[PDB]
């Protein structure tokens, strides 16, 4: 509002507590954004890690799991999403509380919990279960029996890998 | 028109004890809520008109 | 923990601060000699008083409009929270919801609503398993000339024998024909073990 | 330039505080440590990792813990304890016991229904101020309608949240 | 000489 | 009555006693019926 | 007299910006709550919705 203008602040103080209300609103917005970022991703306490052997029954999760080769430690699909201090006058940009590395670690932990545990890690202790047996129980939740998976696991893994491969191509095109 | 601060409202009697030098007084919202009697130094309680 | 009622006290503090600011902004002048209208009407002449009162009335109208806009935004937020709480009550108290994390962290069992000042408290009863043990599992078992799949359970093994247990509680039971079903033979399922069923 | 932020662990705990100059490279003017959000003066950066007690910014978090002595420290927040769930092709975890846990959830319902008087808040007695207020438009009607709508909305929320059933069961 | 005033010299404001 | 400017505070329709009675009725229904009383 | 009009216009513009930011933050809060519910219902379990 005012420049240096040593007399402009005395006049601004006569209009009431407008600056206090605006600063309180901005602080509330910042705290609300931080709480949203915390409640969206940080939903679990244990940080799960992917096993060294990436053989999860035959399903290739290499495109969604984080890549340890690159220094950012992110997923190749997330790299496509990310690749898709200014103090001029007054208005500044505050950095978020959780950096991109922490969000990537949260997503990797959630993915590891979904692969190893599936659904038991989100309702208590992480219970290990094979992925071909996890999908066999997930099929029972929609009506299809579990023998269909034990008979067409190869076709299902092929279709899943094809869909995962086409997702990145559709996002790039 | 107590002590020059002319206002309107219901004048009542409160249980407040003013200091021997403070005459009038405000509240959290900085509004006159109690004043001393000019010729009696009695602790009156001015309330907003109904 | 007195800080458990965070939002219930936060809304009251916000309302009190808004009211206190709306009342305090009346003593601030917006380009006049003072803030009291009586002083403007008495000291200065009417041709100047009616001009100087314009700034005061404009400032007061702007402050009241700002207060009303903030109250509308807060009322929209409160309506969203009240709809969320009503859905929570209707789905957790009046029934048994299967939505994860909705009726508390864990398997929802019950929920007891309680009254609160400008709010509602839900006591979600959650089922949390504990004391887990590692067992040897298998997708299915292979009989003499057919395969058997668990109907409601999981084929576990304590190391020597094989039993069928529940998915959320360990109950070792013998593998009978009343809890399995035949589908195909032992030529398409990967990881099937050779075990005998009980008829 | 920037915004000075004072980190206080609570007057009941102690009185030592730390200031944060957001947007400063520690060049334009006690422990001094440069963070990604600003120059934190009044705390030392500990190589350990704990839970985020006081959110500083860009992953930095402060807490009033023993540095050796009770002082304000700085560290990178930990996202939680790591787990070593060993996935296998023929291994499963079946729970043998269970613990019923009752949790709480706080959700607001309504606010305080307020209704202001236009001719009393804008003007005092002032028999001539209302004549000028009537010339600035009909904003008073809009504001009164908005307040009445807010009150009716709060009443409807209180009705739809609690008054869902009709029979009063004892 | 000089001395330190910890917390003193606070007079009453206007008679409110 | 701490308004001093006309900002009247309208009291809620349902008092605390009525909200307490509603909560007690819901609790009694959840104990005796569980879920059939709500459908 | 002119600085009063200047500060009034600037305060009005800043208040308009703050109101727009509040509306956008409410929309973002609604979207974030929806996304958190969707994550907790689709990733942490098998939702039948």
């Amino acid at each position: 509002i005012c420049g240096d203008s040593t007399e402009c602040s005395n006049l601004l103080l006569q209009y009431g507590s407008f600056c206090t209300q605006l600063k309180r609103a901005l602080t509330g917005i910042a705290v609300e954004q931080d709480k949203n970022t915390q409640e969206v991703f940080a939903q679990v306490k244990q940080i799960y890690k992917t096993p060294p052997i990436k053989y999860f029954g035959g399903f290739n999760f290499s495109q969604i799991l984080p890549d340890p080769s690159k220094p950012s430690k992110r997923s190749p699909i997330e790299d496509l999403l990310f690749n898709k201090a200014q103090k001029f006058n007054g208005l500044t940009v505050l950095p978020p509380l959780l950096t991109d590395e922490m969000i990537a670690q949260y997503t990797s932990a959630l993915l590891a919990g979904t692969i190893t545990s599936g659904w038991t890690f989100g309702a208590g202790p992480a219970l290990q279960i094979p992925f071909p047996m996890q999908m066999a129980y997930r099929f029972n939740g929609i009506g299809v029996t579990q023998n269909v998976l034990y008979e067409n696991q190869k076709l299902i893994a092929n279709q899943f890998n094809s869909a995962i491969g086409k997702i990145q191509d559709s996002l790039s095109s | 028109n107590f002590n020059g601060l002319t206002g309107t409202g219901v004048l009542t009697e409160s249980n407040k004890k003013f200091l021997p030098f403070q005459q009038f007084g405000r509240d959290i919202a900085d509004t006159t809520d109690a004043v001393r009697d000019p010729q009696t130094l009695e602790i009156l309680d001015i309330t907003p008109c109904s | 923990t007195p800080s458990a009622l965070g939002k219930l006290q936060d809304v009251v503090n916000h309302n009190a601060q808004a009211l206190n600011t709306l009342v305090k902004q009346l003593s601030s002048k917006f380009g006049a000699i003072s803030s009291v209208l009586n002083d403007i009407l008495s000291r200065l002449d009417p041709p100047e008083a009616e001009v100087q009162i314009d700034r005061l009335i404009t400032g007061r109208l702007q402050s009241l409009q700002t207060y009303v806009t903030q109250q509308l935004i807060r009322a929209a937020e409160i309506r969203a929270s009240a709809n969320l709480a009503a859905t929570k009550m209707s789905e957790c108290v009046l029934g048994q919801s299967k939505r994860v994390d909705f009726c508390g962290k864990g398997y929802h069992l019950m929920s007891f609503p309680q009254s609160a000042p400008h709010g509602v408290v839900f006591l979600h009863v959650t089922y949390v398993p504990a004391q887990e043990k590692n067992f040897t599992t298998a997708p299915a078992i292979c009989h003499d000339g057919k395969a058997h799949f668990p109907r409601e359970g999981v084929f576990v093994s304590n190391g020597t024998h094989w039993f069928v247990t529940q998915r959320n509680f360990y109950e070792p039971q013998i593998i009978t024909t009343d809890n399995t079903f035949v589908s195909g033979n032992c030529d398409v399922v990967i990881g099937i073990v050779n075990n005998t069923v009980y008829d | 330039f920037g915004g000075v932020s004072v980190i206080t662990p609570g007057t009941n705990t102690s009185n030592q505080v730390a200031v944060l100059y957001q947007g400063v490279n520690c060049t334009e003017v006690s422990n001094v440590f440069q963070t990604r959000a600003g120059c934190l003066i009044g705390a030392e950066y500990v190589n350990n990792s704990y839970e985020c007690d006081i959110p500083i910014g860009a992953g930095i978090c402060a807490s009033y813990q023993t540095q050796t002595s009770q002082s304000i420290i700085a560290y990178t927040m930990s996202l939680g304890a790591e787990n070593s769930v060993a996935y296998s092709n023929n291994s499963i975890a079946i729970p043998t016991n269970f613990t019923i846990s009752v949790t709480t959830e706080i959700l607001p319902v309504s606010m305080t229904k307020t209704s202001v008087d236009c001719t009393m808040y804008i003007c005092g007695d002032s028999t001539e101020c209302s004549n000028l207020l009537l010339q600035y438009g009909s904003f008073c009607t809009q504001l009164k309608r908005a307040l009445t709508g807010i009150a009716v909305e709060q009443d409807k929320n209180t009705q739809e949240v609690f008054a869902q059933v009709k029979q009063i069961y004892k | 000489s000089y001395t330190n005033s910890f917390t003193r010299g606070v007079y009453y404001p206007d008679k409110v």
